[PDB]
C-alpha cells in the first residue's frame, strides 16, 4: 500500500536523466502536433456524430419552434 | 534523529496521505478535477464567507444587502461574482469528475462513488438554496416552483412541503432557514469529501488504462503537485475571465429585480446546472412521475456499479461502449437545451425523446454493448 | 444471480423470516410511536384517548 | 438475567421517550410560528374589487385573486359543459356565489401562479408552461394535472367575505 | 445619591418552584395596563394572539382588538386608513418615535414594558416596589418640577407621578381595586407579558424533575452492573 | 412457579427483536401513563390557577 | 468470513479509536469532562443552527427576531435559552477539563495541551460573538469595550480595530461580520477537536495516579461507554433544570434592552469567565499593560508544561502543590467575583493581590513547591 | 418629520412613496426601478435604446 511493497518487478532497467540536464519543450511543435493530430485520428469517428446531430436536431428544433410561432394563413374565404 | 516528515503524527498523516502517495504515473488531465474541485470548494467557503459577513438574510432586505455589497461595500460585486462563477465552475468540475468516472470505470470503488452520489446530492441542495438566498423573482418563483414538485409526494407531500418553507409558502421564514442551510452545509460536504478521499486512499486510485497501476507508480509531490497547480491556475483562467469579462451569461436576468408573488415571470427555468432533470420531469407529464423520474435519474450513478457487465474496466478499449457513452454526453446536452426551452412544439417530444433514450442507453443499451465487447473480444 | 436459489438458503431464509418479520413489526410500532398516526393510533384502546 | 434487562428496558424506554420529545419539539419549532397561523385567517376583503377585475392578495400565504365574474363569462362557464373536462367541475359547484369568485392560483404541474386577464379562454394563463383556464377554474390546454382550488370562504353581509 | 434600596421577596403565587402564573390576577393586572399604562409606556411584543388561551378567552380577546383602532396600508389610491384591529395586530404604541415621547414626558423615555420584568433586577419586586413606595421626599433633598421621588428607583428621581391610587380602575369581577392589589396584578401581567412561557416552563421542569429522578438511578444502576466485573476483580501476585 | 422477571425473561428480553418490540409497547404506554400523572399533578398543584381551570367562567 | 469491525475502514477508525481502544481503568468522573465538552458542542451546532435559521443580523431587526424566537417561534424560548445556558455549560466544562489537566499533569501532552489551548481561544471568542449577537445593551457595550481593549495596541490597534468595526463604531457591519463569524467558528473548533483528539490518541490518555497505566488498561467499551452516557445524563440534568427552573441566574437583565449607543448602563458585567479576564484586565492601571495581562492570563496554560519542575506528574501525591493549586483555584473564584464587583475600594485593592498572588502561584511559587517536595522526599 | 437640502449620502429621491401610488397616479402600469434594469431586460442598453427609439 506504501512504496515498500505494491508488486513484484524483475529484470527491469530504467534510465532517466536530470530535469537541468534535458530540455522542458524537446520539440513541442515538430513532434507534437502530428502527435495531436494521430490522437485526433483516433477518436474522431467515434466522439464528433453525436455532437453533430445535436447541432442538426437543435437548428431543426429552433427552425420548428420559429416556425409554430409563424403564422399560417389558414383564414382565405 | 527522526525523520520529522513520517514521525510527526499530523505530519505522517499529511505524508502518507498527499506527498508519499502512490500515484499512477499514466493519469491524464482528467484527474485534476478532484482538486479543482476541493480548490473550488475552499474558494465558495471564503467567498461566500465574506458575502454572509456582509448580508442579511431577511426578505425585506435580502435584495437591498445583495445591492449594498455590490456597490458600496469594497470590490464586494467582486467577490458575489466570484462566488456565482465558481459554483457555476463547481458544476462544471462535478460533471466532468463524474465524466471521468463513467469512462474510465471509476465506479468500481463502490463506497467512494456512493459517497460520491451523496456529496452530489448536497452540492445541488446547497446551490439550489443559495439560488434562493438573493431574493430575485426567478429565485423565489423557483423555489417555489422545486418545493411544489417536492409537494407531488402522496400523503406526506403538503404537510412536508408546510413544514419546509416554516409556514404557507415561501415567505421570511423560508429565507432565512434556507441562509442558515446554505451556510452550514458546505462544511457536510467537506467531512464527506474526508470521508471520499479516505475511501480513495483504501481503494487506491484509477488509471486510464483502467490497469493495475502498482508496476509503475509515482509520488504525489512533486509531479501531480504541480500538476494540480497548473490545473488550478487553468482553472482560475476560467473563473476569472467569467468573473471579469462575462459575469451574467450563466446568470439570469430575472434574478436582478426584486421577488413579486403576484408577478409571474414570463419564461422561467432553474439554473443551467438543473436543466436535464428539469427537462426531463418535464418531459414525464406525472408529478410523483416526474419527481420519481428525477430522484431515480440521479440515483442511476449510485446503480452504476451494478450495471457493470464487461470484463475490461475502463472505456479505453471498448469502442461501441465509448460511441454509447458520448451519445449519452450528447443527450444530456440536448436535454440541458430542452429544459432552457420553454413547453412548445416539439420541445415535450424531443424532451419526452431525450429522457426515454437516456435512460435506455445508461440502464439497457451499455450492459448489452459490454457483453457484445467481451463476445467480440471472445472472453467466452 | 443463482447464489441465493438453494434449499441452504431456503431453509436459512425461512428460519429468518419469523427474526425478520418481527423487526418489521418493531420498525413499524417505532415509527407510529414517533409520528404518532391517527389511522392507527385511534384504534387502540388506551392510546386514543388522549386524541379526543 | 430478567431483573437485569428489565433495569436496561425501562433505561431505554425513558431515553426513547425523551429522544421522542426533543425530536419532536425540534420538528415543531421547524414548523410554522404563531405569527404565520395568526395571519392565516382573511379579514374583509371589502368592495374594492372592480367591474370584471381581478384582485391578489394573500391567502393561506399563496396568491388568491378574487374575481369579479361577468354575467357573460358565467353563461359561458354554464355553457361549457362539466363532462367536458378531464374531471368533473360545474361552475355552480366551483363558485357558491356567482358575483364574485375568489380562487387560489396554485397550478397543479409546478405550483405556478397564473397571469390575471389573460390565455386563450378567457380566464387565467399559467405562464411557466402556458397553461389556459377558463372562469370557473377548469383547465382547457395545458399541461396542469388539475383544476384550480377554490378556497373555503363564508360569506357575511355584503361588504364582509372571510376566506381560509 | 449612589446607593440603592434592594427591593424585598414579595411571597408571589409564581414564586415557587414548579408553581405557575395566576391567570385571574394575568387578566386583571391587563386591564390594569389598558386602562392605566397603555397611555404612555409602549407594548411592541405582546398581541392579542398571545392573549387567548391565556387570561382572556378568543371572542373576548377579538372583540377586545376591535375596540382600538389600527392604521393599515397601503391604499388603493396609494394612502394610509384607519381600521379595526384584529387578533394579529399588536399593541398599540402611544407615540410613533421616542422623540415623541420624551416631548410627552418631558425629557424622559418611558420603555417598552415586555422585558422591564427580565431586564429590571428584582422583577415583579422591583415593579411592586416602585409603585408602592411612592412618598415624599426626605428633608435636605429638592427635586425640580416633573421628578417625583422614589427610593427604588436608581437615582431616588423619577419621571413618573404615582399612576395608581385606591379605586383608579374598576375590575370586571368586582374585586377592590386597593392600590396594593393594582400594583400585584399589574406586576403579575408584566411578568407574563416578560415571559409568556412560565407555565409550560415550569409543567416542562416537573416533567424533567420526575424522568430524570427515575432515569439516574437506573442509568447508574447500568453503569454498576457493567462496572461490577471491575469492581470485584481480585488480583493475586504469583512469583517463582 | 415462575417468578414475574423470569416470566419477562423466558417471554420477551431472550431474543432481542421482542425485546426491542417490548421497550416501545411500552414507550408508548409509559408515555401516555407519565403524561397523565404529570399532568395531574402540574394541576393539583396549580389548581384555580391555570386557563384550564377559570375557562368555564368565560366560555359560557 | 473476517470482522468488519476491523476490515472496514471508517469501521476500524471508530473501532481503533472509540471501541476497542485502550484506557486507565482508574480514572474518575473529571475524564468525562472531554465528552461533556464534545457532547455541548453538538447540542450548541444544533441549538445555533435551528437559532440562525430562525435569525436575522440586522440591528433594526436583531432584538426582535430573538423576541420572535422566543414569542412565536414554537419551543424557541427552550432553544435560546438552551444556547445561552448551554455556553455557561460549556465553559463550566471547559474549566474542569482545565483544571483535571493541572492538577493530574496532563500538560506534559504538549501537543494535546497547545492544542487545547488553541481551543479555549476559539471557544472564547465565539462565545463573545454570540454574546454580541442578540444586540442588547450590554451586548453592544461588551463589544465597543473588548475592542477598545483591542484598539489599545500601539501604531495598529486605531485602524485595527476601525478595521473590525467595519467603520468607526460597532455598527451593522460589525454585527453582520460578526454572526458570520459566530456561526462559522465551531466548525473550526470541532475540526480542531478533531486534531485534539488525535494527539491525545497519538499517546493514550493520563490515569490520576499519574503512573503507567499500560500494566492495567479496560476497553472504552462499555465501560467509558456507560460512564460517558451517565455523565452526559447529569450534565444534561445540571443544564435542563437551569435552562426551565433558572434561566436568568446565569445571565444579564440589561442584555433584555434595545441597545443604545447613548444611553450606557452603570456597570459593564459580562459572563463569568468574561468577569474573570475584566478583572485581571482592571488589575494593572495601564491599557497596553491590561491587554499583555489578559493576554498573558490565557497564555499562561500554554506556559505552564515548561514550569514543570517535579519528578512527580500528578498532584495525587504531592500534598504542597495540592495547597497551591487550590489557592490558585480560590483566587480564580475571587478574581471572578471581583469582575463581577463594580470598581471601587476594596474591590481594587484585592483585584491587584489577587492577580499578584495568580500570577507568582503559577510562575514561581508551584516550581518551588515542586523543588521542596522533592528534597522533602529525597528526590533534590 | 421636516424637509432639508440633500447631502451626498442621500440616495435618488423616489417620485412616490409606495407602488399603490406609483400603479394609481400613472394609469395602472408601475414604473421599475431603474438601478438594475439593463442588467434585468435582455439586450441591455441595446433593449433600452430600441425601446425608446421604436
Ligand atoms: C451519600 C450516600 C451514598 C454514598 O455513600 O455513596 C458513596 C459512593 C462512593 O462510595 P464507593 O462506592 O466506594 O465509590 C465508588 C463509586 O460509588 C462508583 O460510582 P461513581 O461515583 O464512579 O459513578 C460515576 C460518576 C459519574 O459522574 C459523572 O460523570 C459526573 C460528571 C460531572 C457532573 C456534570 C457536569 C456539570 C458540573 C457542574 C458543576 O457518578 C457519580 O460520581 C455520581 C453518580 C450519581 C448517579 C445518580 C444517583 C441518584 O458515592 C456515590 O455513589 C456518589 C453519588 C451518591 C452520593
Ligand atoms: C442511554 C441508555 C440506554 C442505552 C442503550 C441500551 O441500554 O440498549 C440496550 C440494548 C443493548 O444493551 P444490552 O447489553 O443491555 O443488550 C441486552 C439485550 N438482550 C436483553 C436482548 C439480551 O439495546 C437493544 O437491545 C436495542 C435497543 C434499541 C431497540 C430498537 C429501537 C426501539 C425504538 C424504535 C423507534
Ligand atoms: C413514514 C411515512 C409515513 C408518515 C406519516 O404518514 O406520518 C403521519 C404523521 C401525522 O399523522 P396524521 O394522521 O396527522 O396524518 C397527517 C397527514 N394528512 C394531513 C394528509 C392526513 O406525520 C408525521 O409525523 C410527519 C411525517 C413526515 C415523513
Ligand atoms: C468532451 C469533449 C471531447 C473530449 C475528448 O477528446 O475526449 C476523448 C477522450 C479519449 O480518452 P481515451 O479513450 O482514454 O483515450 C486514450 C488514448 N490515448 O475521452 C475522454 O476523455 C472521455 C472522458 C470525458 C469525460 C468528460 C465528458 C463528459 C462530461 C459529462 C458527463 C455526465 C455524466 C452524467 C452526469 C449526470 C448524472
Ligand atoms: C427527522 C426526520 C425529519 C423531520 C420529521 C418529519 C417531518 O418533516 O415531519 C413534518 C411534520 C410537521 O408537522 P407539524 O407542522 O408539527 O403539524 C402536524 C401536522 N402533520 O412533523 C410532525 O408531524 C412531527 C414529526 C416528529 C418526528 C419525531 C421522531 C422521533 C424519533 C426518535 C428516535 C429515538
Ligand atoms: C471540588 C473539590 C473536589 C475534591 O474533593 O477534590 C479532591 C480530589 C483529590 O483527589 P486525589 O488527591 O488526586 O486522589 C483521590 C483521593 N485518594 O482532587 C480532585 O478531584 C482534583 C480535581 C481537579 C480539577 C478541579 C477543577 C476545579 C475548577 C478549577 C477552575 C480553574 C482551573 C484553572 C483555570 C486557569
Ligand atoms: C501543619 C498541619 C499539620 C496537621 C496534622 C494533622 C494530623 C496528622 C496525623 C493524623 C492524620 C489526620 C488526617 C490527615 C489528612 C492528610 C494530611 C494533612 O492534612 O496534612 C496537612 C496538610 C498538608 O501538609 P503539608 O502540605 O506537608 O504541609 C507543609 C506546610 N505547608 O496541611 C494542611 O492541612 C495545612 C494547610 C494550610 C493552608 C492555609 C492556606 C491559607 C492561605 C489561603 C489563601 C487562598 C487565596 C486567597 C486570596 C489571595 C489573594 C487576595
Ligand atoms: C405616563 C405618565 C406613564 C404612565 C401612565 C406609566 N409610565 Fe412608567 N414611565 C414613564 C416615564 C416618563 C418613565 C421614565 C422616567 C425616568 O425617570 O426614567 C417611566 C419608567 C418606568 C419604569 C422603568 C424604571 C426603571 O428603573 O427603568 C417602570 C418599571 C415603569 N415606568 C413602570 C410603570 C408601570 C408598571 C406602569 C403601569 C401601571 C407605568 N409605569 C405607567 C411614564 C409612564
Ligand atoms: C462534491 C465534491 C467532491 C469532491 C471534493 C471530490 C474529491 C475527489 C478527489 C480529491 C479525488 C481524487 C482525484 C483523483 O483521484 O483523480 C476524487 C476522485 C474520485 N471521485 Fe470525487 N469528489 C467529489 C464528488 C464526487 C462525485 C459527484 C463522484 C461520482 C458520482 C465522485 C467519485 C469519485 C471517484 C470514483 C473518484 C476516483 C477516481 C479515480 O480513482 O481515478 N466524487 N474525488
Ligand atoms: C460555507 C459555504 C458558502 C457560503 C457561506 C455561501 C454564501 C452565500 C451567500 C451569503 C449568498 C447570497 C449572496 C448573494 O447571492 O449575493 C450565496 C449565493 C449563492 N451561493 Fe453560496 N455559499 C457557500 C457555498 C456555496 C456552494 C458550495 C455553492 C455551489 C456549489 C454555492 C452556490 C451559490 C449560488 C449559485 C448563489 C447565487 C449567487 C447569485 O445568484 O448571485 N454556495 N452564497
Ligand atoms: C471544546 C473544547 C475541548 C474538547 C471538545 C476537548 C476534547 C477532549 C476529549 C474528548 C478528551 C478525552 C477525555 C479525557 O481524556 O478526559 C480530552 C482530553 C484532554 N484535553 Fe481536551 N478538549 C477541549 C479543550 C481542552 C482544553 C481547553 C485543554 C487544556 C488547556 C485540553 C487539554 C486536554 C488534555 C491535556 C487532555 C488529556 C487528558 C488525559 O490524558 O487524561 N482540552 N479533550
Ligand atoms: C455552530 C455552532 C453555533 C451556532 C450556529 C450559534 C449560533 C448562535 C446564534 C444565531 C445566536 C443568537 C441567537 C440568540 O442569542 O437568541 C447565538 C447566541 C449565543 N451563542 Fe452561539 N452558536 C454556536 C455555538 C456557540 C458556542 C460553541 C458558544 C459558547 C461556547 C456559543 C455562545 C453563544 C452565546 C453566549 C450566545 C448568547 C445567548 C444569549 O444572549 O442568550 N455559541 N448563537
Ligand atoms: S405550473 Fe402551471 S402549467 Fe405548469
Amino acid at each position: 500500500r506504501e512504496f515498500g511493497n505494491l508488486a513484484r518487478i524483475r529484470h527491469v532497467i530504467s534510465y532517466s536523466l536530470s530535469p537541468f540536464e534535458q530540455r522542458a519543450f524537446p520539440s513541442y511543435f515538430s513532434k507534437g502536433i502530428p502527435n495531436v493530430l494521430r490522437r485526433t485520428r483516433e477518436r474522431i469517428l467515434r466522439v464528433a456524430p453525436p455532437f453533430v446531430v445535436v447541432y442538426l436536431i437543435y437548428t431543426w428544433g429552433n427552425q420548428e419552434f420559429e416556425q409554430s410561432k409563424r403564422k399560417n394563413p389558414a383564414m382565405y374565404e | 534523529m527522526t525523520n520529522m516528515r513520517k514521525t510527526h503524527p499530523l505530519f505522517k498523516i499529511i505524508n502518507h496521505s498527499f506527498i508519499d502517495l502512490p500515484a499512477p504515473s499514466n493519469i491524464s488531465s482528467w484527474w485534476n478535477f478532484g482538486s479543482l474541485l476541493g480548490v473550488c470548494l475552499m474558494v465558495q467557503i471564503i467567498t461566500g464567507l465574506f458575502l454572509a459577513m456582509h448580508y442579511t438574510s431577511d426578505t425585506m432586505t435580502a435584495f437591498s444587502s445583495v445591492t449594498h455589497i455590490c456597490r458600496d461595500v469594497n470590490y464586494g460585486w467582486l467577490i458575489r461574482y466570484m462566488h456565482a462563477n465558481g459554483a457555476s465552475m463547481f458544476f462544471i468540475c462535478l460533471f466532468l469528475h463524474v465524466g471521468r468516472g463513467l469512462y474510465y470505470g471509476s465506479y468500481t470503488f463502490m463506497e467512494t462513488w456512493n459517497i460520491g452520489v451523496l456529496l452530489l446530492f448536497a452540492v445541488m441542495a446547497t446551490a439550489f438554496m443559495g439560488y434562493v438566498l438573493p431574493w430575485g423573482q426567478m429565485s423565489f418563483w423557483g423555489a417555489t416552483v422545486i418545493t411544489n414538485l417536492l409537494s407531488a409526494i402522496p400523503y406526506i407531500g403538503t404537510t412536508l412541503v408546510e413544514w419546509i418553507w416554516g409556514g404557507f409558502s415561501v415567505d421570511k421564514a423560508t429565507l432565512t432557514r434556507f441562509f442558515a442551510f446554505h451556510f452550514i452545509l458546505p462544511f457536510i460536504i467537506a467531512a464527506l469529501a474526508i470521508v471520499h478521499l479516505l475511501f480513495l486512499h483504501e481503494t487506491g486510485s484509477n488509471n486510464p488504462t483502467g490497469l493495475n497501476s502498482d508496476a509503475d507508480k509515482i509520488p504525489f509531490h512533486p509531479y501531480y503537485t504541480i500538476k494540480d497547480i497548473l490545473g488550478i491556475l487553468i482553472m482560475f483562467l476560467i473563473l476569472m475571465t467569467l468573473v471579469l469579462f462575462f459575469p451574467d451569461m450563466l446568470g439570469d436576468p430575472d434574478n436582478y429585480m426584486p421577488a413579486n408573488p403576484l408577478n409571474t415571470p414570463p419564461h422561467i427555468k432553474p439554473e443551467w446546472y438543473f436543466l436535464f432533470a428539469y427537462a426531463i420531469l418535464r418531459s414525464i407529464p406525472n408529478k410523483l412521475g416526474g419527481v420519481l423520474a428525477l430522484i431515480l435519474s440521479i440515483l442511476i450513478l449510485a446503480l452504476m456499479p451494478f450495471l457493470h457487465t464487461s470484463k475490461q474496466r475502463s472505456l479505453m478499449f471498448r469502442p461501441i461502449t465509448q460511441i454509447l457513452y458520448w451519445i449519452l454526453v450528447a443527450n444530456l446536452l440536448i436535454l440541458t437545451w430542452i429544459g432552457g426551452q420553454p413547453v412548445e412544439h416539439p420541445f415535450i417530444i424531443i424532451g419526452q425523446l431525450a429522457s426515454i433514450s437516456y435512460f435506455s442507453i445508461i440502464l439497457i443499451l451499455m450492459p448489452i454493448s459490454g457483453i457484445i465487447e467481451d463476445k467480440m473480444l471472445k472472453l467466452y | 444471480l443463482s447464489r441465493f436459489l438453494g434449499p441452504r438458503y431456503r431453509e436459512l431464509a425461512r428460519n429468518w423470516i419469523p427474526t425478520a418479520g418481527m423487526w418489521g413489526t418493531v420498525g413499524a410500532v417505532g415509527l407510529v410511536w414517533a409520528t404518532d398516526w391517527r389511522l392507527i393510533l385511534d384504534w387502540v384502546p388506551y392510546i386514543n384517548g388522549k386524541f379526543k | 438475567k430478567g431483573f437485569s434487562y428489565l433495569v436496561t428496558a425501562t433505561t431505554t424506554v425513558g431515553v426513547a421517550y425523551a429522544a421522542k420529545n426533543v425530536v419532536s419539539q425540534f420538528v415543531s419549532s421547524m414548523s410554522a410560528s404563531a405569527d404565520v397561523l395568526a395571519m392565516s385567517k382573511i379579514e374583509i376583503k371589502l368592495s374594492d374589487i372592480p367591474e370584471g377585475k381581478n384582485m391578489a392578495f394573500k391567502w393561506r400565504g399563496k396568491p388568491l385573486f378574487v374575481r369579479h365574474r361577468t354575467k357573460k363569462e358565467i353563461d359561458q362557464e354554464a355553457a361549457v359543459e362539466v363532462s367536458q373536462l378531464r374531471d368533473p367541475q360545474h361552475d355552480l359547484d366551483r363558485v357558491k356565489k356567482p358575483e364574485w369568485v375568489i380562487l387560489i392560483g396554485v397550478c397543479t404541474h409546478l405550483g405556478c401562479v397564473p397571469i390575471a386577464n389573460a390565455g386563450d379562454f378567457g380566464g387565467y394563463y399559467c405562464p411557466c408552461h402556458g397553461s389556459h383556464y377558463d372562469a370557473s377554474g377548469r383547465i382547457r390546454k395545458g399541461p396542469a394535472p388539475l383544476n384550480l382550488e377554490v378556497p373555503a370562504y363564508e360569506f357575511t353581509s355584503d361588504d364582509v367575505v372571510v376566506v381560509g | 445619591s449612589d446607593l440603592e434600596l434592594h427591593p424585598p421577596s414579595y411571597p408571589w403565587s409564581h414564586r415557587g418552584l414548579l408553581s405557575s402564573l395566576d391567570h385571574t390576577s394575568i387578566r386583571r393586572g391587563f386591564q390594569v395596563y389598558k386602562q392605566v399604562c397603555s397611555s404612555c409606556h409602549s407594548m411592541d411584543y405582546v398581541a392579542y394572539r398571545h392573549l387567548v388561551g391565556v387570561c382572556y378567552t378568543e371572542e373576548e380577546a377579538k372583540a377586545l382588538a376591535e375596540e382600538v383602532e389600527v392604521q393599515d396600508g397601503p391604499n388603493d389610491d396609494g394612502e394610509m386608513f384607519m381600521r379595526p384591529g384584529k387578533l394579529s395586530d399588536y399593541f398599540p404604541k402611544p407615540y410613533p418615535n421616542p422623540e415623541a415621547a420624551r416631548a410627552a414626558n418631558n425629557g424622559a423615555l418611558p420603555p417598552d414594558l415586555s422585558y422591564i420584568v427580565r431586564a429590571r433586577h428584582g422583577g415583579e419586586d422591583y415593579v411592586f416596589s416602585l409603585l408602592t413606595g411612592y412618598c415624599e421626599p426626605p428633608t435636605g433633598v429638592s427635586l425640580r418640577e416633573g421628578l417625583y421621588f422614589n427610593p427604588y428607583f436608581p437615582g431616588q428621581a423619577i419621571g413618573m407621578a404615582p399612576p395608581i391610587y385606591t379605586e383608579v380602575l374598576e375590575y370586571d369581577d368586582g374585586t377592590p381595586a386597593t392600590m396594593s392589589q393594582v400594583a400585584k396584578d399589574v406586576a403579575t401581567f408584566l411578568r407574563w407579558a416578560s415571559e409568556p412561557e412560565h407555565d409550560h416552563r415550569k409543567r416542562m421542569g416537573l416533567k424533567m424533575l420526575l424522568m430524570m429522578g427515575l432515569l439516574l438511578p437506573l442509568t447508574y444502576a447500568m453503569k454498576r452492573h457493567k462496572w461490577s466485573v471491575l469492581k470485584s476483580r481480585k488480583l493475586a501476585y504469583r512469583p517463582p | 412457579s415462575p417468578t414475574i422477571p423470569s416470566r419477562l425473561y423466558s417471554l420477551l428480553f431472550r431474543r432481542t427483536s421482542t425485546f426491542a418490540l417490548t421497550i416501545a409497547v411500552g414507550a408508548l404506554f409509559f408515555e401516555r401513563a407519565f403524561d397523565q400523572g404529570a399532568d395531574a399533578i402540574y394541576e393539583h398543584i396549580n389548581e384555580g390557577k391555570l386557563w384550564k381551570h377559570i375557562k368555564h367562567k368565560y366560555e359560557n
